């Protein structure tokens, strides 16, 4: 009958149509972000959308560390990124309790791919309503962009886009990405790659932002913190004066 | 399909929750109650409503607490707030003993909104009905946060629920506005009866009754407690003067 | 695991499974049974759609629950075998508590009890079978016939007869049998059960099968080279009258 | 609380077939197409990585496995179901077979093994069929070299060639003259770099094909020196500079 | 709605009209526009939108107060007496919305009417209480 | 009529109400009349019961868990049971662990928590029966108006039942006359019995009708049935 | 203590002054008559600022050890940053309960910018208390006498150090228990920093 | 609230039977078809796979025909990944019989356990019935050969002669009367030849889709010597049958 | 079908709403309760005159002190009959005395509300409520003789004299007037004898009826068949009297 299109059950055209509507839920809080991959550091930039002047803005955030070396960017609704922040943090502490070494950002992402999987394959559960993008920097692989989704399928990516306009951020990156024939900014300090990704998110999409509109987060080697509101706007100001 | 509001977990075509959405349109129809965070802690105040005078004045009371420094103030279904605040008291007693240390407020977040959310997850549990103004006092200063149903909480630094919840914030910005550094106290208390007579022009068909409360260093060291005598009257005909 | 209930009172006050199941039980292979001063037959029919079904593997419609007392069912074959299974170990763990063969009526009532726990408890559909109990209680002649519905009702009956076309056999056991002067001899409570069944199966004295039960742990299963010989004096009798 | 949903979602259709069961198997057909052949001295698999995204990494994604060192895995439904498929069979291929006997399963109980748990999930109540098409490729010193077509339903078939995906059909149907009774294993893997050159839609090179062969013991990538017991693990997969070489050799 | 099989791509005609009386290049600014929908829920989002219907006035289910200047106002061609106490019957009406209340007028003064009565009292208007509410079926008052 | 969105308790109307909830609420108006009202030292209970016919007996509406506490009944009789059977393991777990009478308000919090879990998960229904716990610790009489959805509010007085909130007026007329009245019983006990028969509709007061029960600190709780309750008649 | 099985004993001693808090161990892990490592740690990082060290039996104090690690990260990764309270409540939790299976005594100090530096001890049966400084394992019942007298109050880096070699130089001469490197940790500030003695000088006074 | 999701498996139809089971009968018959014949020395169990193709392997496949124990194997009629999971059951139940009494387990026991499993999923647990129907042969010294056959029911009776799959009552009726009492295990496997070619839905009959299992006994006494027929033999009896 | 233990807008649950009109669908069975004891009586209904007299027992005993009728649909009941005999003999066990009529039929009528899905907080099964009601009589040395209502909704009543079943209504109307508080125990049977006959289907004997009695001295006492036919004689010398 018509009970498809409620559960995770497949369909006429052999699809999952309860995951399908879980992602056009990512998109309720039309927050664009993306992360880019340094020659030895990651940073990603998140905008910071404060609705109502009541927020405190130091307590809203998209951007969760995960660990002291794991950092992560969550679009989609609150609540159940906290969700996903808090099983991230606590499997994090079993596989450091278990194996004794801190793990790497694929092994993390494929652990919480698998999670949403059987959050999927499970009736009586729903899939997650966020996407969580996983950026660390490796030793044993090297500076990582990981981007999961609702069903599960998560990649290693040279660098991220998200939000409503996901799509133009990731021409307007595949352009430089293809030009210079490089699967990574060749910038050394993790001061120009924040120029550099603040700079194309700016013109991707056609904004100007302020100290308080955006959200910086950045992974150096063995080190994840998030940049105060005086940090974006030295950097800002860094990028007027540059251009 | 139709129906897609009949079951919790199912994701409508665009991606929003249906029960969650009925569930806060439920909590609308609840006693306004506001909430403070002036410099020091945090200053609650709720307007339960009195009924036929067969109800027994100063007695009903809806200013939960938390161990000692963290307040509950709720509205919409009470008995869901009720059960709300049971489960975070015992999370806070079972924190307190295995950490003997006092739980911090962003922590009670996590646990309360993760306990929210859990309910909203599966197609067997109701989600819950009632949104809270939880806040109180820790080690790094005071914090007020509003809980809604969907799960999502965020650091207010002054936020009301209720039938004159739209009344309420709009002399909440007044007030935040009229003071940028900062607010005492005892004037903050003060500004909330203000606040809760405004709100309750809406409702003045009914007779009101207000109970105020509040958590802070400078008084209550820490410790929270009602308003009793002279505080309460002089409150009460202070808001009375400018009507 | 399954806790939803199935069984559920309807609007008029029946019970829509058990309901069900009486006409499952109506669609069975008819089987009758009669008692005599010392002597109770079960007498039944098998199906006759499908041939070249032997007869020494073939699982026998009356089936032995103990040496003293006999079961023969009617309806669903699948679920009926399960009942024989319960009352079989029932009977051997009465053997172990009370030191005492069982009885009819203990065995027909846990028989009725345990398709009531099934139309009682949740996630169970009711059993679609309805059973017949014959047997002798231990240092007792006297023979005693049970029929246990799939509702839980068990009662006593001198003759009766469950399965298809049941009220056809009934009513010729209303008038050819009488309660107060029941048959004397096995050879007459064999002849009543024989006649009994052509009433309704009309050729198939091949699969027409009947267990004859006598006191002191006697269960004998009469094989078709005598049924035939009842049979022949029984045809013999009716046309020429 | 625990799990309501107790009954099977399974249900059969008055027609007589499962509704689940045919429902992923058009869900298999559409999708990647990948393929497997089997040679005399050694079983080729091959499959296309779609690069989604031309910002991501095809490197990171692991389109084929190692279930075993001598037994690897390719499919062509959904990659989520696939993985947990994989990581759910060598937990139980190493718990039935190394924990109790010490060595590595042989193809045919493996596979029977892994469709275990795929008939289970059409049987169990409160869960949805595996939406992916396993194509299990192995060897073993008793019965040599074998590969293992598996599908949703859970069944399993022994094929000499085989392919699943959209170009299924093309495929299945242009392997009967490519086949014979006596193969090489260059000659299968030009075999199938032929075969999946007209299924391919997107860009053709090194990165887009994901190849992995079955071969004999190669002791190089054993990891140690010094037991003639053992000579090394028959599943290698070629990277894009071993694959762009046989691929201008069409 | 998108539709391949069939639709009522008649009814949208209307409605795309009415959309572009409202606003569009003709306004002339002098005809205001009332609509007291039930349903809000099923109404197109373009019809929702502002420079056409702006004010969405919300009626909400009459408050305790409410329902009591309800039922004075609705009894007053009746020939009441002067012992109806009107602030227990507005007590009484848990959730009644609006002609909930005039219906137990009507209902009242028609129990009054049947039982002889030639005017109504607070027991009759009790009874016509128990008559409208969800106790439509009444009786059988076995186990409470 | 039911409508699409009765189904189960966790089922939220568009409105956002709960249908079970009300339903219970709507099984608590239609059982019989238990009006109570306490004063400064006293709680008062006032029944009247109900008999299926002549030859019939009497629901025990009024139903005690400790010697300072004590029930009443509002509809659904079974359910009583239980709600009275918890009450009386938390009383007697106050004892036998901290030798503290339960207090009131405590008692009614816990009676709420209990009606909760059953329209907060599936597979629960709302308990249709009706508490009016009264008592007396050491803080003062109190009483309470226990309800299926979880609201409990404590009150002077109150009249739960058929047309039993019709005799709300009564109390509400003469509210400020007995809560002055301190030590004396019998005319407060005269006062419930006057307020329950403005409740009446078709029959009077009788010796088996009326079902009377008083608490206080020279009083515990005492039930009054039979020829103990024509005196008040 | 079972029979057998490895234990360490030897001392621990942690000292609080203005800076922060020196916490000190040494080398030597005697099982039973023999010595089996003589260069083992007895330091455990439970975090960057908080600080553990190890006396009892050696695999009940690692278990311990990285119990109270994994909580620690959770607690940091969750709700905040941790304290030396907290520290000693996780390991008094752990030890509480299992306390006829696990026994060992445990002494942890951290250093923090608002407290300034704390020690905290667990002795065999589980208890917390806070001193200024605290001493455990069997080689420390010889130096009772000394660092009681020779004790003081906000002291400074180097005065702390010259206390902790000249009252662990008595422990590891006077117990053969105790010996191999004496191991040093300077809880500060600026930074944790690991000082390293050698068994040729401390004994030359 | 989990209900209008639930299909209600084990539930009675007005009329009075269970509808899961009666189209698991429909699904049995759009599976191949099998045959079983009963002789005096032995019984033959033949099955024609169905699916077939040209790279279909044929050097070690057996899906319609399974072993059990040494002396007793089945046939398989339905889906092959539900009856994987029966068999299994059986294999273990066999061999803890052999466990209990050190003695080979007659037919009937493992017949009924089967059939038990079967009917356990048919009564509670609302889960569906397996879709498979087996064909039960076997050797002991209590009846001699056996020949049983099993439904998603859970029934089972005995017969000299049956065929369950696809055309059953073509099969039944073209069998029936080449059935006497005394053939040996070569007529009744080129009877059993016969009613394959007559009732295949291709042309001609290729030894690739043809699966043979036989019960012989012959010096050795006691011991009956079970052998899956190999393609090699397998097309040696295409020529005797003279199909070739 | 929807909701198993769900309310309704009437406020009445489901099935127990179902259950307390199925019993209607059953037997008659009418007690009377005197100061000199307590009658019982059913109603057979042999569905063919094939059954046996004895073989049907709608009236059970559960103590020599206390025992009960039976109606509606039977099968229940054993439920009912086997948990209200545990209850008593453990009551017996532990107190070392009868347990109390009232008592006892409380233990019982909690069990009648047990239906539900999933039970949560103890392990507790049931699909549906009991659809049979029970006449539970006895003598007790506080009160003396009771006749009580075993209704499947959960509540119970105590009654002077009650008809449940097809006559529930017709033979229930006949009881408010022919009841008084000086009833003997021989007129009490004969007018159970004569309700009965008015209510009857068949002619009534030995075979079609079956009654019983509860006494302080004499205990729950099954009548034979020889005393329920001169019973039948004395009811149809009494019926023609004038």
């Amino acid at each position: 009958a018509g009970y498809d299109r409620h559960i995770t059950i497949f369909s006429p055209e052999g699809r999952l149509y309860q995951v399908e509507y879980a992602f056009k839920a990512t998109n309720q809080t039309n927050i664009n972000s993306l992360a880019v991959r340094g020659k030895d550091c990651t940073v990603v930039i998140s905008q910071k959308k404060v609705p109502d002047k009541l927020l405190d803005p130091t307590t809203v955030s998209y951007i969760f560390c995960i660990s002291r070396t794991i950092g992560m960017v969550v679009n989609g609704p609150i609540p159940d990124a906290r969700n996903a922040a808090l099983r991230a943090k606590a499997e994090a502490a079993e596989f450091r309790y278990k194996y004794g070494y801190d793990m790497p950002c694929d092994v993390l992402a494929k652990r919480m791919a698998n999670l949403s999987q059987i959050y999927t394959q499970r009736a009586y559960m729903r899939p997650l309503g966020v996407i969580l993008t996983f950026v660390s920097v490796d030793e044993e692989l090297g500076p990582s962009i990981y981007k999961t989704d609702p069903a599960g399928y998560y990649v290693g990516y040279k660098a991220t886009a998200t939000g409503p306009k996901q799509q133009e951020i990731t021409t307007n990156l595949e352009n430089h990405f293809k030009k210079s024939k490089i699967d990574h900014i060749n910038e050394e300090s993790w001061e120009k790659v924040v120029e550099f990704a603040i700079t194309h998110m700016i013109d991707a999409l056609g904004t100007e932002f302020s100290k308080n509109d955006l959200e910086v987060g950045v992974a150096t080697k063995d080190k994840f913190f998030t940049l105060s509101a005086e940090n974006i706007e030295e950097r800002l100001v860094a990028i007027a004066e540059q251009d | 399909g139709t129906g897609y509001d009949l079951s919790n977990s199912v994701f409508s075509p665009d991606g929003r929750n249906f029960q969650v959405e009925y569930a806060v349109k439920a909590v609308e129809n609840g006693t306004t109650s506001i909430g403070i965070k002036c410099n020091d802690g945090v200053v609650f105040a709720v307007e339960k409503l009195i009924t036929s005078k067969l109800l027994v004045p100063q007695k009903n009371v809806k200013i939960q607490v938390v161990d000692r420094h963290i307040g509950c103030v709720y509205s919409g279904l009470i008995p869901d707030g009720r059960h709300l605040v049971n489960r975070g008291r015992e999370e806070a007693a079972s924190f307190k003993k295995l950490y003997k240390t006092p739980i911090p407020i962003p922590a009670f977040a996590d646990r309360l909104g993760q306990y929210v959310q859990a309910h909203t997850l599966y197609n067997s549990v109701r989600p819950f009905g009632v949104s809270t103004i939880f806040g109180g006092v820790d080690k790094n200063g005071a914090h007020l946060y509003m809980l809604e149903p969907s799960g999502s909480y965020w650091g207010y630094k002054g936020a009301a629920t209720g039938k004159g919840r739209q009344s309420a914030k709009a002399e909440l910005e007044k007030l935040v506005d009229h003071h940028p550094e900062g607010l005492s106290a005892r004037e903050a208390v003060k500004q909330a009866a203000k606040i809760i007579y405004l709100a309750h022009e809406d409702n003045k068909e009914k007779d009101f009754e207000l109970e105020i409360s509040w958590c802070s260093l400078s008084e209550t060291n820490g410790l929270h407690k009602f308003v009793k005598g002279d505080l309460l009257q002089e409150a009460i005909d202070f808001a009375q003067k400018e009507i | 695991g399954y806790d939803r209930a199935l069984s559920i009172f309807s609007p008029d006050g029946h019970i829509f499974q058990v309901e069900y199941a009486l006409e499952a039980v109506k669609r069975g292979t008819c089987a009758v049974g009669v008692k005599g001063k010392n002597c109770v037959v079960l007498g039944c029919e098998r199906r006759s759609t499908l041939k070249l079904q032997d007869t020494r593997i073939t699982p026998s419609k009356v089936s032995k629950i103990d040496s003293h007392v006999v079961l023969s069912f009617s309806g669903l074959n699948a679920d009926s075998r399960i009942l024989i299974e319960k009352a079989r170990v029932e009977a051997q763990s009465h053997r172990l508590t009370l030191e005492d063969p069982v009885t009819v009526e203990y065995l027909t009532r846990y028989v009725a009890g345990v398709q009531q726990r099934y139309t009682q408890s949740g996630g169970v559909r009711p059993f679609g079978v309805s059973t017949l109990i014959a047997g002798f209680d231990p240092r007792d002649d006297e023979p005693k016939l049970y029929q246990t519905e799939p509702s839980g009702i068990y009662s006593s009956w001198s003759a009766q007869t469950i399965g298809r076309n049941s009220k056809t056999v009934r009513e010729f056991l209303e008038k050819n049998y009488d309660r107060k002067e029941p048959p004397a001899t096995v050879e007459e409570c064999v002849k009543l059960t024989v006649r009994s069944l052509l009433e309704v199966v009309q050729t198939g004295a091949k699969n027409i099968e009947i267990t004859v039960v006598k006191p002191d742990s006697d269960i004998v299963a009469l094989s078709s080279e005598e049924i035939n010989q009842y049979v022949t004096q029984i045809e013999q009798e009716k046309q020429e009258q | 609380m625990t799990d309501r949903y107790s009954f099977s979602l399974t249900t059969f259709s008055p027609s007589g077939k499962l509704g689940q069961i045919d429902y992923a198997l058009t869900a298999v057909k559409q999708g990647v197409t990948s393929l497997g052949i089997k040679a005399t001295n050694g079983v080729v698999i091959a499959t296309e990585k779609k690069s989604s995204s031309p910002l991501a990494m095809s490197e990171t994604l692991s389109k084929v496995s190692l279930l075993t060192p001598d037994i690897g895995a390719v499919y062509s439904g959904m990659g989520p179901d696939y993985r947990v498929l994989v990581d759910k069979s060598r937990k139980v291929a190493h718990t039935s077979y190394k924990r109790i006997y010490g060595e590595y399963p042989p193809t045919k109980l493996l596979v029977s093994e892994v469709a275990k748990i795929m008939q289970e999930a059409t049987q169990s109540g409160g869960v949805r069929p595996f939406g992916v098409s396993l194509l299990i490729a192995g060897h073993d010193e008793f019965n040599g070299f074998s590969l293992y077509q598996v599908d949703p339903s859970g069944s399993y078939f022994p094929w000499k060639a085989t392919a699943i995906g959209k170009g299924s059909v093309a495929a299945k149907t242009f392997l009967e003259k490519r086949w014979n009774d006596e193969l090489e294993l260059e000659d299968a893997i030009h075999i199938a770099l032929l075969t999946l050159k007209e299924s391919v839609e997107g860009e053709f090179n090194g990165d887009t094909i994901e190849l992995a062969i079955i071969g004999d013991e190669n002791p190089d990538l054993l990891g140690y020196t010094g037991i003639p017991t053992d000579k090394g693990p028959r599943f290698r997969k070629l990277t894009s500079q071993e694959i762009n070489d046989r691929l201008e050799a069409l | 709605f998108d539709s391949e099989k069939s639709g009522d791509r008649e009814v949208q005609r209307t409605m795309l009209e009415l959309l572009n009386q409202l606003d569009g290049f003709s306004s002339d600014d002098r005809v205001k526009v009332l609509a007291a929908t039930n349903r809000v829920d099923v109404l197109d989002p373009a019809l929702l939108r502002s420079g056409r219907l702006d004010r969405k006035i919300e009626f909400p289910l009459p408050s305790e107060d409410s329902r009591a200047q309800i039922l004075q106002i609705h009894s007053r061609k009746m020939t009441t007496d002067d012992d109806i106490n009107w602030q227990e019957l507005a007590r009484s009406t848990d959730e009644f919305n609006g002609a909930q209340l005039k219906a137990v007028t009507v209902e009242a003064g028609m129990i009054a009417l049947r039982n002889g009565q030639s005017s109504v009292k607070h027991e009759d208007f009790v009874e016509g209480i128990s008559e409208v509410q969800a106790r439509k079926s009444k009786s059988v008052s076995f186990y409470a | 009529f039911r409508n699409n969105y009765d189904g189960d308790t966790v089922t939220f109307s568009p409105t956002g109400r709960l249908f079970q909830v009300e339903y219970a609420l709507e099984a608590i108006k239609q059982g019989s009349v238990t009006v109570g009202l306490r004063s400064n030292t006293h709680a008062v209970l006032v029944a009247l019961k109900r008999n299926a016919d002549e030859l019939s007996s009497y629901q025990k509406k009024i139903i005690k868990c400790d010697e300072h506490m004590g029930l009443s009944l509002a509809g659904l009789a079974p359910d009583a049971r239980v709600l009275s059977n918890y009450l009386r393991q938390q009383c007697n777990y106050s004892s036998l662990v901290f030798n503290r009478k339960l207090a009131v308000e405590r008692a009614g919090h816990l009676l709420c928590d209990k009606a909760q879990k059953n329209t907060q998960s599936y597979g629960g229904r709302p308990y249709g029966v009706g508490l009016l716990i009264i008592g007396y610790d050491k803080s003062g009489a109190h009483l309470l108006e226990f309800q299926p959805s979880g609201n409990v509010t404590e009150l002077y007085g109150t009249a739960i039942g058929a047309r039993s909130q019709g005799a709300k007026t009564y109390l509400e007329r003469t509210l400020d006359t007995f809560i002055k009245i301190d030590g004396n019983p019998d005319e407060l006990i005269k006062a419930g019995v006057e307020a329950i028969s403005q409740s009446l509709r078709d029959e009077s007061l009788t010796v088996d009708n009326l079902s009377i029960a008083i608490v206080g600190k020279d009083t515990p709780f005492t039930i009054y049935d039979g020829e103990a309750v024509a005196k008040y008649i | 203590l079972k029979k057998g099985e490895v234990s360490l004993g030897t001392s621990i001693m942690a000292v609080t002054f203005k800076d922060g808090v020196i916490l000190g161990a040494d080398s030597r892990t005697t099982t039973g008559a023999y010595i089996a490592n003589r260069v083992t740690d007895k330091l455990t990082r439970v975090h960057d600022k908080i600080w553990c060290c190890r006396s009892g039996s050696a695999a009940d104090t690692q278990a311990i050890a990285d119990i109270v690690q994994y909580h620690l990260e959770l607690y940091t990764s969750q709700y905040g940053t941790p304290s030396t309270e907290t520290a000693a409540s996780v390991f008094k939790e752990l030890c509480y309960e299992n306390k006829d299976n696990l026994t060992a005594g445990i002494i942890v100090a951290g250093y923090d910018d608002k407290n300034k530096g704390e020690v905290y001890t667990i002795p065999l049966g589980g208890s917390v208390h806070k001193l200024p400084y605290a001493i455990a394992g069997s080689g420390s019942t010889f130096i009772y006498g000394y660092c009681d007298k020779n004790f003081r109050e906000n002291m400074s880096k180097e005065e702390t150090v010259d206390f902790i070699k000249h009252s662990l130089s008595q422990a590891i001469k006077w117990d053969g228990s105790s010996g191999g490197v004496i191991r040093m940790v300077v809880l500060t500030a600026a930074g944790v920093e690991r000082l390293i003695f050698y068994p040729d000088e401390y004994e030359q006074l | 609230g989990s209900r209008r999701y639930d299909s209600r498996t084990t539930i009675f139809s007005p009329e009075g039977r269970l509808y899961q089971v009666e189209y698991a009968l429909e699904s049995i018959s759009h599976a191949g078809t099998a045959i079983g014949i009963m002789a005096s020395d032995g019984i033959v169990l033949a099955a024609e796979r169905k699916v077939t193709s040209t790279l279909l392997e044929q050097d070690t496949s057996t899906e319609k025909l399974y072993k059990l124990n040494d002396k007793i194997a089945v046939a398989v009629a339905g889906l092959t990944a539900d009856a994987e999971i029966l068999i299994n059951t059986a294999r273990i139940h066999a061999q803890n019989y052999l466990k209990t009494y050190n003695e080979d387990i007659p037919v009937e026991i493992l017949v009924r356990r089967l059939s038990d499993i079967k009917q356990g999923y048919t009564q509670h647990g609302g889960l569906r019935p397996f879709g498979v129907s087996f064909i039960y042969a076997g050797y002991d010294d209590r009846y001699g050969y056996q020949l049983y056959t099993s439904n998603p029911s859970g029934n089972y009776t005995g017969w000299k002669a049956i065929s369950v799959g696809a055309n059953t009552s073509a099969a039944q009726t073209l069998l029936q009367m080449d059935y006497k009492d005394d053939m040996k295990v070569d007529d009744a496997i080129e009877l059993a030849l016969k009613t394959l070619s007559k009732t295949t839905d291709s042309s001609a009959l290729t030894y690739d889709r043809l699966e043979f299992a036989t019960i012989r006994k012959g010096a050795n006494d006691g011991e009956v010597y079970q052998k899956i027929f190999k393609p090699q033999e397998i097309k040696d009896i295409l020529v005797k049958t003279g199909i070739t | 079908d929807r909701g198993v233990s769900t309310f309704s807008p009437e406020g009445r649950l489901f099935q127990v709403e179902y259950s307390l009109e199925a019993i209607k669908l059953g037997s008659t069975a009418i007690g009377i309760a005197t100061k000199e004891g307590v009658v019982l009586g059913v109603e057979k209904r042999a569905t063919s005159p094939l059954l046996e007299s004895d073989s049907i027992e709608k009236i059970v005993e559960i103590d020599r002190h206390i025992g009960c009728a039976m109606s509606g649909l039977t099968a229940d009941a054993r439920s009912m009959i086997e948990h209200a005999r545990t209850a008593a003999v453990t009551h017996n066990l532990y107190y070392d005395e009868d347990i109390n009529v009232e008592s006892l039929t409380q233990s019982v009528c909690d069990l009648a509300l047990r239906f539900g899905e999933g039970a949560s907080g103890e392990e507790r099964l049931m699909s549906r409520p009991f659809g049979v009601a029970l006449l539970i009589a006895g003598h007790d040395a506080d009160d003396g003789y009771q006749l009580f209502h075993a209704e499947p909704s959960g509540t119970f009543y105590r009654y002077n004299a009650k008809a449940i079943g097809s006559g529930s209504e017709g033979a229930q109307a006949e009881l408010l007037n022919e009841w008084h508080s000086s009833l003997t125990l021989k007129e009490a049977e004969l007018l159970v004898l004569k309700i009965l006959k008015q209510v009857m289907e068949e002619k009534l004997d030995e075979n079609n009826a079956q009654l019983s009695c509860i006494t302080k001295q004499d205990g729950f006492k099954i009548y034979d068949n020889e005393k329920t036919a001169e019973l039948i004689k004395e009811l149809k010398e009494k019926e023609a009297a004038e």
